[PDB]
């Protein structure tokens, strides 16, 4: 809970209406075997909100 | 909304005049942040990573 | 359209509830149209920097 103290790093303007928004998970597994996001192919348990 | 890493989890989201991101993780999993009207080759998307 | 923004996304208009393709067609007028600039012209259609 604690508290929020948000501070500006980065102000660039772009200037583009923007309506879609998408994470990269940056997701990897062994080398062996290349998934390729099909199933599984993860080996994390991170979260992200 | 709760998005964890364990599997898939990349929806898009609408760019709802705003929005907030938050992520814990003991580790550097979370890498990109692709925006976009529509993320495709026709209209300019943002790309961060 | 909003100010701060560009239309350059190039497409074939519509007049609405009537999708249409090609170069021309009813209710389907081009977006674009050029200026054919030249020494003739006089003011009001002189062009300005």
């Amino acid at each position: 809970q604690g508290f929020s103290a948000l501070e500006p790093l980065v102000d660039l303007p772009i200037g583009i209406n923007i309506t879609r928004f998408q994470t990269l998970l940056a997701l990897h597994r062994s080398y062996l075997t290349p998934g390729d996001s099909s199933s599984g192919w993860t080996a994390g348990a991170a979260a992200y909100y | 909304t709760w998005f964890h890493a364990k599997r898939f989890a990349n929806p898009v989201l609408p760019f709802n005049d705003g929005v907030y991101f938050a992520s814990t993780e003991k580790s550097n999993i979370i890498r990109g942040w692709i925006f976009g009207t529509t993320l495709d080759s026709k209209t300019q998307s943002l790309l961060i990573v | 359209l909003k100010p701060f923004e560009r239309d350059i996304s190039t497409e074939i208009y519509q007049a609405g509830s009537t999708p249409c393709n090609g170069v021309k067609g009813f209710n389907c007028y081009f977006p674009l149209q050029s200026y054919g600039f030249q020494p003739t012209y006089g003011v009001g259609y002189q062009p300005y920097r």
